[PDB]
């Protein structure tokens, strides 16, 4: 079917067609951020006298 | 304006360099430097090479009959190239040269036949 | 085959070739014949025998210091000039550079013997 | 220079994809080299430079229009001198001089316009005189030794015998040449004269 | 050389050639042999003798 879509045809002639690449899909995601525990000083920046 | 090219002996031998200024007529400015060894060719003013009167076979071509090489204490030199060996045939209306012996010679010839085949996935 | 094209299959006269393979290509070994030692001989367009003009059939008329011989063009191997080596066309009046010498007839001694 | 002539800001932006300039130069260099190779393969067939013989009677055959004319400052044959005068080149010499392009503003010379935009024409490796010398060597060899010249050693032969061999080659018995030598030489000489005209 | 290839070195039977130089190229002068006056004769493939 990949060959048929590439060729815009519902008929394929005898021969060898290239069909893109073998692909691998991801299964899960990894999220890594530094282990920061404090909230930023929003009060000091925006609530200053 | 332009016109600059560099004549280099391989760097695994030496770092002497000659520079050709294509639009400069030294017979001397619009150059980066002089330092003597200034020779005018029809291909530009060549600075940093010694012109000699000894014609040789060409090594590094420059243009307009001038070619350079690196030689004896070795420096870059320039010369007008030789086109071939001087020779001469006799011409007479009553004399013929005829071979009396021969040589069997085998020479080689090399030709490409095919190119590496490739394929590209644009994605 | 054997080529007659100048410089097509190498320098000299081509005799034969042998291919060898190579990465992405072909290498040919070309075997040729090259003339070597040579000598300077006197020559002439024709030999005049009895008033008739003799031309070589397959060769050139060649003279050493005292005698005329006929040789193949590419190799110095002198033959006696005979009526079998020459052909006759016309008389000795037209060709420029005609020399005399004689042309041998192999039949006359048989008729005499 | 073509893209960002005299502009620092443009140059710094060109550098964001300047690998393309390198490839353009690589391609043009490959052509430039090939063009000298082509010249050498066509003309430098023989590396033995045979001196053009003195002109002497070759058996009625007149080669003066194909052989170099010694009275000229450049020893071109009469025919070559004509060929060179007929083909027109855009300019001559490879030295243009900044000072001349600066001075002659009024002419609006196309060559200077090309130079200022980074477009350069390079000199050939062989000069016209060098080419003429190869041509003369080939003719000198042909006249004194025929084809033995290319095969190996040049073996001298009388010119009329060279022609006799050429006649047997096409398939006409050699006696024809010797009997009609004056006719043949005259037609030959006539034909060459017609070509120059 | 001398060539047997038809029209390769000019029309007619090739005898010899002479190169001439030109800007950016080469000019060849090709000398060839051309049959001229001709006559029609009766022919036969063979002669029968005895
Ligand atoms: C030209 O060739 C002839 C034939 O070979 C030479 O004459 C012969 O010379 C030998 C001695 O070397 C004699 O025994 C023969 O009787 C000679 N034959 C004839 C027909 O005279 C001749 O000497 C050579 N000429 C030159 C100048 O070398
Ligand atoms: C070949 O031999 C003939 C004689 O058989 C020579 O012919 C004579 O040449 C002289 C030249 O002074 C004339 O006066 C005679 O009348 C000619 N005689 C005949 C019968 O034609 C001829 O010159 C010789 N050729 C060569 C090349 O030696
Ligand atoms: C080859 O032919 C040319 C003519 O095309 C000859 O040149 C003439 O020679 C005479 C005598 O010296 C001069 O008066 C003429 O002015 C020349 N004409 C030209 C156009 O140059 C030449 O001499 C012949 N050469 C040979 C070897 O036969
Ligand atoms: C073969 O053709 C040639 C060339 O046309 C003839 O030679 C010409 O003959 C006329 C008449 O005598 C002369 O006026 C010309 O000057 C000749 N031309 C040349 C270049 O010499 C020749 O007669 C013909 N017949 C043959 C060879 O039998
Ligand atoms: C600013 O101070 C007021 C109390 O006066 C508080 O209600 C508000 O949340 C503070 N704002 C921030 C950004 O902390
Ligand atoms: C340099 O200038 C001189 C004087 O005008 C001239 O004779 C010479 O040919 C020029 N050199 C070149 C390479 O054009
Ligand atoms: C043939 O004659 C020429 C002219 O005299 C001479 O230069 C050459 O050396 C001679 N040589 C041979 C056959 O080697
Ligand atoms: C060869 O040339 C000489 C002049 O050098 C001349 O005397 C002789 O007759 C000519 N011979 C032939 C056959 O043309």
């Amino acid at each position: 079917s990949e060959t048929k879509c590439t060729l815009k045809s519902f008929t394929v002639e005898k021969g060898i067609y290239q069909t893109s690449n073998f692909r691998v899909q991801p299964t899960e995601s990894i999220v890594r951020f530094p282990n920061i525990t404090n909230l930023c000083p929003f009060g000091e920046v925006f609530n200053a006298t | 304006f332009g016109g600059v090219s560099v004549i280099t002996p391989g760097t695994n031998t030496s770092n002497q360099v000659a520079v050709l200024y294509q639009d400069v007529n030294c017979t001397t400015w619009r150059v980066y430097s002089t330092g003597s060894n200034v020779f005018q060719t029809r291909a530009g003013c060549l600075i940093g090479a010694e012109h000699v009167n000894n014609s040789y076979e060409c090594d590094i071509p420059i243009g307009a009959g001038i070619c350079a090489s690196y030689q004896t204490s070795q420096s870059i030199i320039a010369y007008t190239m030789s086109l071939g060996a001087e020779n001469s045939c006799a011409y007479s209306n009553n004399s013929i040269a005829i071979p009396t012996n021969f040589t069997i010679s085998v020479t080689t010839e090399i030709l490409p036949v095919s190119m590496t085949k490739t394929s590209v996935d644009c994605t | 085959g054997q080529s007659k094209r100048v410089d097509f299959c190498g320098k000299g006269y081509h005799l034969m070739s042998f291919p060898q393979s190579a990465p992405h290509g072909v290498v040919f070994l070309h075997v040729t014949y090259v003339p070597a030692q040579e000598k300077n001989f006197t020559t002439a367009p024709a030999i005049c025998h009895d008033g008739k003009a003799h031309f070589p059939r397959e060769g050139v008329f060649v003279s050493n210091g005292t005698h005329w011989f006929v040789t193949q063009r590419n190799f110095y191997e002198p033959q006696i000039i005979t009526t079998d080596n020459t052909f006759v066309s016309g008389n000795c009046d037209v060709v420029i550079g005609i020399v005399n010498n004689t042309v041998y007839d192999p039949l006359q001694p048989e008729l005499d013997s | 220079m073509y893209i960002c002539g005299d502009s620092t800001e443009c140059s710094n932006l060109l550098l964001q994809y300047g690998s393309f300039c390198t490839q353009l130069n690589r391609a043009l260099t490959g052509i430039a080299v090939e063009q000298d190779k082509n010249t050498q393969e066509v003309f430098a067939q023989v590396k033995q430079i045979y001196k053009t013989p003195p002109i002497k009677d070759f058996g009625g055959f007149n080669f003066s229009q194909i052989l170099p004319d010694p009275s000229k400052p450049s020893k071109r044959s009469p025919i070559e001198d004509l060929l060179f005068n007929k083909v027109t080149l855009a300019d001559a010499g490879f030295i243009k001089q900044y000072g001349d392009c600066l001075g002659d503003i009024a002419a609006r010379d196309l060559i200077c316009a090309q130079k200022f935009n980074g477009l350069t024409v390079l000199p050939p490796l062989l000069t016209d005189e060098m080419i003429a010398q190869y041509t003369s060597a080939l003719l000198a060899g042909t006249i004194c030794s025929g084809w033995t010249f290319g095969a190996g050693p040049a073996l001298q032969i009388p010119f009329p015998m060279q022609m006799a061999y050429r006649f047997n080659g096409i398939g006409v018995t050699q006696n024809v040449l010797y009997e009609n030598q004056k006719l043949i030489a005259n037609q030959f000489n006539s034909a060459i004269g017609k070509i120059q005209d």
